[PDB]
RNA sequence: UAUAUAAUAGAAUAAGAUAAG
RNA sequence: UUUUUUUUUUUUUUUU
């Protein structure tokens, strides 16, 4: 290929004047056919990237620039499309600021100063917007996570004014984008939901999905619209997609739907076709079913069987919810539980502090986890992660490791020092540390003094059984401060004003000291 | 003999002085024409001719500096005035970007060379820093070295008064829209000279006294070394114009020196004005509230606390009756004045309330019907509550207007 | 190891923690540097937390502002200003502290304005982290400091902070030179209300900060002195030297505490290093207490270990020995020969202090003198008139007479002639300088000197 | 030449609008000018909007198929959204849809999707015509059709989407397009069995 | 030592020469003292260098990602709107006047940049350089980078490396050229005489006068002006040869070989790195420092110190 | 009878001495 | 353990 070799050489040496469209065409033919060694050759791609960086990318669409950048990144060249400036005074048009926002959204490089500038050049010319342009700019602003609620409210009012000129998809997209905006007013939301429910008989499944997402985001303040959509969709329940059924479950859990008659129908329809769900959708369906108190003997088995085919490659952020669901439910889940423990053992390296703490906490009281090899690995990993644990993640990890019988005095001492650095606010944030120390039953006297000084103010808000547990922990640790026992006895006196031998031995010993 | 190369910042006269004298005379004439105006096209013709002459002179100076090693043979005063004119002609828009950058790059290079030698006195550092940061010309090494050398407070101990005043005014005037990265070095320049200002407290004149205090306060700096600087002003009230007493009250409040005794004199001096304005009344109300919040019901003189409040209330009424002469620019001023009056239970005549609410109605009769253009919803709610407390018969139009505005939703939220 | 950018930032933060507060293992630093070298966030979208963590970990591990990762993180911080909430503000501020570019200054100023605006809605964690982060940047926003001090006082009136928070708060507010007696009084009250929850490790730094801030009240020092006297037995050499320095900074003549501290110091004489010896000698110089047996012990230990002596340690040691009068023969020789080797590490004022200490004791070694004189050309720019006078007198006693070395010193003297010739002391020093160098070596300074001003 | 000097073309378009020459120009000339303007991402959309508005309904009434599809494609690529031009386009499509080539049909469908056309009857009947002539669709036509933004909206009926899906499975040989079509089928409103079979055919 | 603050315990020293070895960036780390045997150059390459005075290594010495990193660092060094940190750590830079020009040259970069510091300690080039100098010790002297303009990059006239290195006593030097980009006769490939390293028994031709206000023809044709008749007879048979280098290609050059670099007539910039390695037993000539702000040597003192680190030591 | 389309999000988490005016 | 906070401040007379 003498001609091909010459062309490649001339491209490599940066001696060819390339336009943005030519680079786009070369990228497309390299990514589609790739009969030649274009992507495999590094020098040619480096030369093409050098030509693209110095070119004029205004003559290509944001999608084309994004595709060029993706093609360059697929081989290793760190490429990023240029940022377009705000149009000048003559080119200030409703169709150009929307283009600026669209390019900012597509290329995934958002500048808030540019957003403010194009939001201040849109207000004077806001009267020139087409009905669809408003529904486009609302979603574009929502996808940029803008915090300007007044502009979105004005846009929503205008969208309401041109109701008859908009399709169902535009109305649903405007509704969901409005629901995603945090600071928007509630009267506008009520008007939009009324508009949606008036034009609700034309909805496609995509519009159903958008409306369900909007309702879930808004919350249980909008029960009437959810009731209307539940009553309408009862005809389509059998012939319905799985994802929208999962969204129905999520909305049912969120709104606390007391009408448990249609919930059974929708749940049965979901469990019929639950085989066609991905990781996130299946996890959300599990959580929604648990929070609605729907896990029966048979549907739990089918959902667990569906989870089995996914448990091998679950994300580290989707292991704790399934463990919690299995823990709360009283049915048989030994096989799924073992697979999840194996996956957690595999993922122990990348697990963060919170996820590791949750995994340890769920398996604190699990009998089969006592002899499983995850205990030592998780203990070492928690000791490593102890610097990054928070006030609650540390407590969860300590509770899980103490309940599992993992014995390592150094880890519990370091946890005590970390807790002293953070400080304690609830008894549930201090008890796991005490039982972890009592597992080994040894600590320096300064640790005992600090623990007692933390416990003493907290003794005025403990139940009698918790006082018994605290006294047990303090006796095991070997405390001798008198004010702590004074406060404990003072609290005990209120519940049992009688010093009669009726109370157990520990109580008489406590009040004696 | 050693080859020292130190020349005083303020003999060794090169062609730079001759170049700069022409610029000085041309700028002086172009400035004098502005005073002569108070034939706009006619005087614009002379302005254009002078601008072209100055541009040609600066072009010749830049070419001479580039071609010939004149900077090394130059002294220091000529270098400083060259920097001054290079920065000053740009804000007057008599130079282009290319020429300005070409001159200032060489100026910074020569300044860095002299700093490396060590011949930069404690005054030249301040001069270069103030005339560079206010022009917002960024050179990394120059900025870093100046910021590091402004931390040797032992050097800046015997600076002259005139240089202190010049730097203070230069930093004060161009503070309004300065870039954020300049603020920290501005504060460092102000603080390096703070001790010298402190020992200069008993030497300033009163307008310059307030100028320096306002310059330090607007740069969110309240150093302790300038503590006497305020005190003398507190002990020298009665020589100030009525308008200046408002800024003096604000400065004293921000300096933790506002007490009852000085507040009485400040309120009295404000009351001697020919006609009140929004600034004076607002400052008086804020000062009255601040002093009213400084009495304790269980303190050393808790029994004597009740008369003091009464006294303050009386002084409040002194401003309360003269509340119609002012012209409110924005709603927050009205809201602050009314809130101060209501919280302290000050008595206000019905005529003053009528005028205040009429101006408020005329102000809110812009945001909702024009709708082209920032009154937040909470501010409108506070205004409605105030009107309801004082009665809706005062401004019947305003009540309905606010109600229809809240129904419509024209007023945005605070979160937005 | 291939990982997502968030999964890389998490391990980077863990590596930073382990290398920071669990021993400075060089292998961890090298691995973190190698991992962060190839890390880029140009394409992937991340939270503000992940970007802030990446920027902080990159800046911590020696990465300057010229790198790609630092540039991308600073660009993200400049563009998306509203996503950097209070939770992730101190991380960005701490990362930008060392950087001194224009973008770093803009980011620091924007974060300062944000913190000063929202200073009344924070909690103990957020306030402590924000003030600690703003301590490191050297910023001088006094209004922000006043707002944060007010919030600290209100939040500590209800017993919110604890030992670690108080230590961090005191250190941050002392480094920023904010002499608010009410704020430090509130911090002290909160500390004393934490009975037996302020251990030695949390008590020594508090005393050090309270000494450094320079509080006029002398009643506060008494309580710290008594509590230290109670806690002497549980201390290593580090804290003994630390409180020597602290109670030298206070400047109050205590007797029992000093005796017990000296007993504990001579107990641990086999654990003292160069920095601890230098700190103890400097503290004794500052307080003026003459303790010759302890000085002999410290001199012997400093003779035992000389390689650990850094430029700061060398300077402090020689200055203290020269001021006190006690001096050894071979110890000075070892120190001078070592300082000759590391003459390229002395600071602007440490060099002057070392040279003047060696000149004042009439100890002249050719190698050390030559090294210090040749080095005294990159530091003359950063010298005050008194330090310049001291260095010039040291050079005159050293008999250098080298124009390449003399002309920058004389340039500095001429550029600061008012503060040079009007010093209340040093008139005899300048007289000896000019007697050595004569009138013809530098005309203008002679003409000024025969004019007395 | 991919030459971008928008001031020159703005002056030319201002002369075109001021001279009232848009009411006498030919349909193919209008399409060519609009396509040339769109090919370089013209900045001043106000001039193009005025130029397109100025033309009368008489021209819209008897436009041929190809110039009309060129005009609507140039409108879509310029991000132009005109409520009153689109109704003329819709009635003209109602008149002359039967003469559209498959590539013209794909271009019309994807361009109308790109401008968020609210009419559903025209889109549904265009999709029905495309399904009727599915045996002749090329590769680029299928990429243009199934590459539309809201493609899953149009895949309403099994009749309108079965031959198109089988033709795409037979002809299309790009993994990314097959994945996109499978995702659209998942998000569509087709019967579950057809979706499952099509996903099985396309992926794997 | 002293006490380092907690947030400063990971920072690198101001001068990167203070680092005893090489950072972990670029390649992982230096291998073991007995694992350096896999970087030996072939004897045929040694003979070719000794015959021609230059040779290009058989394989590229850096992978592509490392080349991108090095190019990015070179780009950041030549920054003008925001000057590079540690700029004052260089021996000399083209932006000392803050203006710049078509050709950007930077010397002493290894003290002020990561990666560039690690480039000094590359086993692939250091082992070959040691093999060139009779298998002995090698000490880095200094390095530089050239970056030409987009379309008006000037051409360096004919030059001999030793013409400026008169402070070093013996002729014991070697130069390694790394091409961070793809070079050509129109883009900046080096053109050098195939046999000029053995002319005049090791003497140096006089400095060449060039006019910096004209085209490349006279710049490349001054060689005839600077040579004598016999040198012309030698040159006629073997004309100067331009070697085209790709990314990562390394070129070993004798200090006495006449070489020049063609200008840049491509559509973008081109970057190249030169690293000059001495050998052991290389002595000075005069008192004072060889490079600006470096250690001051004696009359005939052997060259050593932190400014000239040892990068490879056999046995 | 024409050379070409491209958008789905999840994680709440605190280290600590600069030879000053 | 009881001291303090909430403005659109813009008026400094040099030849640098």
């Amino acid at each position: 290929p003498s001609a091909l070799h010459l062309i490649f050489e001339r491209c490599k040496l940066n001696l060819v004047e390339f336009t943005a469209q030519d680079v786009y065409q070369i990228c497309t033919t390299a990514y589609n056919m790739d009969t030649l060694g274009m992507l495999q050759d590094p020098d040619f791609m480096r030369g093409l990237h050098d030509a693209f960086r110095r070119s004029d990318q205004t003559v290509i669409s944001p999608f084309q620039a994004n595709l060029i950048a993706d093609t360059f990144r697929k081989v290793g060249i760190n490429s990023m499309p240029k940022e377009v400036s705000v149009p000048e005074e003559d080119a200030i048009s409703p169709e150009s600021l929307i283009l600026v926002l669209r390019n900012m959204n597509i290329t995934k490089q958002r500048d808030e100063r540019k957003i403010n500038e194009v939001l201040k050049l849109m207000f004077p010319i806001l009267d020139e917007f087409s009905p669809t342009q408003l529904s486009l700019t609302v979603t574009e602003l929502a996808r940029l996570k803008s915090t300007n609620a007044d502009f979105v409210g004005k846009l929503a009012k205008r969208i309401m004014e041109y109701n008859d000129d908009l399709s169902a998809l535009d109305i649903s997209s405007a509704a969901v984008s409005l629901a995603y905006c945090p600071g928007i007013s509630h009267n506008i939301l009520y008007r939009m939901m009324q508009i949606v429910e008036e034009r609700m008989g034309e909805f496609q499944p995509e519009d159903y999905i958008n409306v369900l997402h909007a309702l879930n985001t808004l919350g249980p303040k909008f029960v009437n619209t959810f009731r209307k959509i539940v009553e309408c969709g009862l005809q389509h329940v059998e012939n319905m997609d799985a994802v929208t059924l999962t969204n129905y479950m999520v909305c049912f859990s969120t709104m606390d739907y007391k009408q448990r008659e249609h919930i059974d129908i929708y749940a049965d329809a979901l469990v019929e076709v639950a085989t066609d769900l991905s990781e996130k959708d299946l996890v959300m369906a599990f959580i929604a079913l648990q929070r609605l108190r729907l896990l029966s003997d048979t549907m739990f088995g089918t959902m667990a069987s569906c989870v089995i085919r996914y448990a091998a490659k679950m994300d580290p952020r989707n292991i704790a919810p399934i463990m919690d669901i299995c823990s709360t439910v009283p049915h048989a889940s030994d096989h799924l539980m073992k697979v999840l423990m194996d996956r957690a053992v595999e993922c122990t390296r990348i697990l963060t502090a919170n996820q590791l703490g949750d995994i340890l906490d769920i398996l604190g009281l699990y009998p089969p986890a006592r002899e499983h090899p995850l205990v030592q690995l998780f203990g070492k990993q928690a000791r490593l992660r102890l610097d990054l644990m928070g006030p609650d993640a540390l407590a969860n990890a300590t509770r899980g490791l103490a309940n599992l019988g993992y014995a390592d005095p150094e880890y519990y001492a370091q946890a005590a020092e970390t807790g002293f650095r953070y400080g304690f606010k609830d008894w549930t944030l201090l008890e796991p540390m005490l039982m972890g120390l009592s597992i080994t039953g040894q600590c320096p006297p300064t640790m005992v003094r600090v623990l007692g000084s933390h416990i003493a103010p907290m003794a005025r808000s403990m139940s009698l059984m918790e006082i018994e547990r605290a006294n047990r922990y303090l006796r095991r640790l070997g405390c001798e401060d008198d004010f702590v026992y004074k406060a404990m006895a003072s609290r005990v006196l209120q519940f049992v004003k009688e010093v009669t031998p009726e109370m157990p031995e520990d109580l008489q010993v406590l009040l004696q000291r | 003999p050693l080859p020292v190369s130190y020349s005083p910042g303020s003999v060794t006269s090169t062609a730079i002085t001759a170049h700069c004298d022409v610029l000085s005379e041309c700028v002086a004439k172009a400035d004098e024409l502005a005073v002569q105006l108070k034939t706009q096209e006619g005087m614009e013709e002379f302005v254009e001719e002078l601008k072209t002459s100055a541009t040609n002179e600066m072009t010749a100076l830049v070419k001479q500096m580039q071609t010939t090693p004149l900077l090394q043979r130059a002294g220091m005063h000529e270098l400083r005035r060259t920097l001054y004119y290079t920065t000053s002609l740009k804000e007057r828009d008599w130079l282009e970007e290319k020429q300005y950058t070409a001159a200032m790059r060489m100026l910074t290079v020569e300044v860095l060379r002299r700093d490396g030698d060590g011949v930069l006195s404690a005054d030249d550092v301040l001069y270069v820093t103030t005339h560079v940061v206010t022009a917002n010309f960024y050179n990394r090494h120059l900025w870093n070295r100046m910021e590091k050398s402004l931390l040797k407070f032992s050097n800046y101990e015997n600076i002259d008064m005139s240089s202190v005043k010049a730097f203070s005014t230069r930093l004060f005037k161009t503070r309004r829209g300065c870039a954020k990265e300049t603020l920290d070095i501005r504060r460092k320049v102000l603080l390096a000279m703070s001790r010298r200002v402190g020992v200069l407290a008993n030497d300033f004149d009163l307008p310059s006294l307030l100028g320096v205090l306002q310059c330090y306060t607007v740069h969110d700096l309240t150093p302790f070394h300038l503590e006497p600087l305020a005190i003398r002003a507190t002990n020298h009230v009665g020589d100030f114009t009525p308008h200046e007493c408002a800024t003096l009250a604000h400065v004293l409040r921000k300096w933790r020196t506002m007490r009852l005794e000085v507040c009485e004199r400040l309120v009295e001096r404000i009351c001697t004005s020919d006609q009140l304005t929004h600034h004076m009344a607002n400052a008086a109300m804020i000062a009255i509230r601040t002093c009213f919040n400084q009495v304790s019901d269980g303190g050393r003189n808790a029994m004597n606390a009740e008369p003091t409040r009464q006294k303050l209330r009386a002084m409040g009424e002194q401003i309360g009756c003269r509340l119609d002469e002012v012209e409110y620019p924005a709603l927050p001023v009205i809201l602050s004045i009314l809130d101060v009056v209501v919280t302290l239970k000050i008595y206000v005549p019905k005529k003053c309330l009528q005028v205040i609410f009429s101006q408020a109605n005329d102000m809110v009769a812009i945001v909702m019907e024009q709708k082209d253009d920032p009154i937040t919803a909470e501010e409108g709610r506070q205004l409605q509550a105030l009107l309801s407390h004082y009665g809706n018969d005062l401004a019947p139009e305003l009540s309905q207007r606010m109600k229809e505005a809240f129904r419509e939703g024209v007023l945005p939220d605070e979160a937005s | 190891s291939h990982l997502s950018a968030r999964n890389i930032a998490t391990e980077a933060l863990q590596m930073k923690k382990l290398h920071q507060e669990r021993g400075g293992n060089p292998m961890l630093a090298q691995q973190a540097r190698r991992v962060l070298f190839a890390t880029s966030i140009a394409g992937q979208n991340l939270d503000a937390r992940s970007v802030a963590l990446l920027l902080n970990t990159a800046v911590y591990f020696g990465m300057e502002s010229d790198a790609k990762l630092v540039r991308e993180c600073i660009d993200y911080c400049l563009k998306n200003d509203k996503l950097i909430t209070v939770d992730v503000l101190p991380i960005v501020v701490t990362a930008c502290a060392t950087l001194k570019s224009r973008d770093a200054r803009e980011v620091i100023e924007m974060q300062a304005q944000k913190a000063a605006r929202n200073a009344k809605f924070l909690d103990a964690k957020d306030v402590t982290n924000i003030i600690s982060a703003f301590s490191k940047t050297g910023i001088n926003h006094e209004k922000l400091f006043a707002f944060l001090s007010r919030r600290v006082q209100t939040l500590a009136r209800v017993g919110e902070f604890e030992a670690a928070h108080l230590v961090i708060l005191a250190n941050a507010f002392s480094r920023l030179r904010y002499r608010d007696k009410f704020l430090f009084g509130a911090i002290a009250r909160r500390a004393m209300s934490l009975r037996e929850r302020v251990t030695v490790n949390e008590l020594v730094p508090l005393i050090v900060a309270f000494s450094k801030i320079g509080l006029k009240d002398p009643k506060l020092s008494k309580r710290f002195a008594t509590k230290a006297m109670e806690y002497v037995d549980q201390m290593n050499a580090e804290q003994v030297a630390s409180m020597f320095m602290a109670f030298a900074y206070f400047g109050i003549r205590y007797d029992q505490l000093f005796g017990v501290l000296t007993n504990r110091a001579v107990e641990l004489i086999d654990e003292f290093n160069a920095q601890y010896i230098s700190t103890t000698l400097n503290a004794f110089q500052r307080i003026g207490i003459n303790n010759p047996e302890l000085f002999d012990n410290l001199a012997e230990r400093a003779l035992a270990v000389v390689q650990d002596h850094d430029a700061r340690d060398i300077s402090k040691t020689v200055t203290a020995l020269a001021h006190f009068g006690l001096k050894d023969e071979e110890l000075f020789k070892r120190l001078a020969s070592h300082a000759a080797s590391i003459a390229d590490q002395f600071d602007a004022m440490g060099l002057v202090n070392t040279a003047h200490a060696f000149a004042r004791t009439n100890f002249l070694q050719q190698d050390m003198a030559v090294a210090l004189s040749e080095r005294s050309v990159y530091v003359c720019r950063l010298l005050d008139a008194g330090e310049t006078r001291r260095l010039l007198w040291a050079l005159a006693k050293f008999q250098v007479r080298d124009p390449k070395i003399l002309t920058p010193v004389f340039n500095r003297c001429l550029a600061l002639h008012y503060d040079f010739f009007a010093d209340p002391t040093g008139s005899e020093e300048i007289e000896e300088i000019f007697d050595f160098y004569g009138p013809n070596f530098c005309p203008p300074l002679y003409q000024l000197y025969i004019s007395r001003g | 030449k991919v030459f971008k000097q928008d001031r020159i073309l703005k002056q030319c378009l201002d002369y075109l609008v001021e001279s009232n020459a848009a009411v006498k120009l030919s349909a193919t000339s209008i399409g060519a000018m609009l396509n040339s303007l769109a090919a370089i991402r013209f900045t001043y959309h106000r001039s193009v909007k005025q130029f397109m508005i100025a033309i009368s309904t008489e021209q819209w009434s008897e436009m041929d198929a190809s110039p009309l599809v060129k005009i609507v494609s140039a409108m879509a690529k310029l991000s132009l959204r005109l409520p009153q031009v689109l109704v003329h386009v819709g009635d003209r499509l109602l008149d002359v849809y039967t003469f559209l080539s498959p590539l013209d049909t794909a271009l019309v469908i994807n361009s109308l999707q790109s401008i968020g056309y609210g009419n559903d009857e025209v889109l549904m009947m265009l999709m029905r015509h495309a399904a009727s002539s599915a045996r002749r669709w090329d590769e680029v036509s299928l990429t243009l059709l199934f590459g539309a933004s809201g493609v899953h909206r149009l895949l309403r009926n099994v009749e309108v989407a079965a031959p198109l899906l089988e033709q795409a499975a037979g002809k299309t040989s790009s993994p990314h397009l097959r994945q996109r079509i499978a995702a659209s089928l998942r998000r569509s409103a087709l019967p579950r069995a057809l979706v499952q079979s099509s996903t099985s055919l396309l992926t794997g | 030592k002293s006490y380092v603050l907690k947030f400063l315990r990971g920072q690198l020293p101001e001068d990167l020469k203070d680092v005893n070895g090489a950072l972990g960036c670029l390649y992982g780390t230096l291998p073991d003292v007995d694992e350096f045997g896999q970087f030996v150059i072939s004897p045929d390459v040694v003979n070719s260098f000794h015959q021609f005075g230059y040779v290009k290594m058989p394989i590229p010495v850096l992978d592509h990602q490392q080349i991108d990193k090095l190019a990015d660092e070179v780009n950041e060094l030549a920054n003008n709107v925001e000057h590079h940190p540690k700029t004052e750590r260089l021996y000399a830079t083209s932006l000392a006047d803050l203006t710049g020009g078509p050709l950007f040259f930077c010397q002493g970069q290894w003290r002020a940049a990561w990666g560039m510091h690690d480039l000094i300690y590359l086993p692939t080039i250091t082992v070959a350089a040691s093999q060139i100098l009779n298998n002995s010790l090698v000490r880095l002297w200094y390095d530089e980078v050239f970056m030409k303009a987009a379309r008006t990059g000037p051409c360096v006239p004919w030059q001999q490396n030793y013409a400026r290195w008169q402070h070093t006593k013996p002729v014991n030097h070697v130069t390694v050229m790394i091409a961070l980009d793809t070079m050509n006769k129109d883009r900046g490939a080096p053109c050098l005489v195939p046999g000029s390293h053995r002319w005049r028994e090791g003497g140096l031709l006089p400095p060449v006068s060039y006019d910096p206000t004209k085209d490349e023809a006279h710049q490349l044709n001054t060689i005839w002006e600077i040579i004598n008749e016999e040198e012309g007879e030698m040159l006629m048979d073997t004309p100067p040869v331009t070697v085209d280098l790709r990314r990562g290609e390394a070129l070993l050059i004798h200090p006495l070989t006449l070489f020049a670099t063609h200008g840049n007539r491509s559509l973008d910039a081109v970057r190249c790195c030169f690293i000059h390695y001495m050998g052991e037993k290389t002595y000075a000539v005069q008192n004072g420092p060889l490079l600006p702000h470096t250690t001051k040597f004696q009359a005939d003192a052997m060259i050593q110190g932190p400014f000239y680190p040892v990068v490879f030591d056999p046995a």
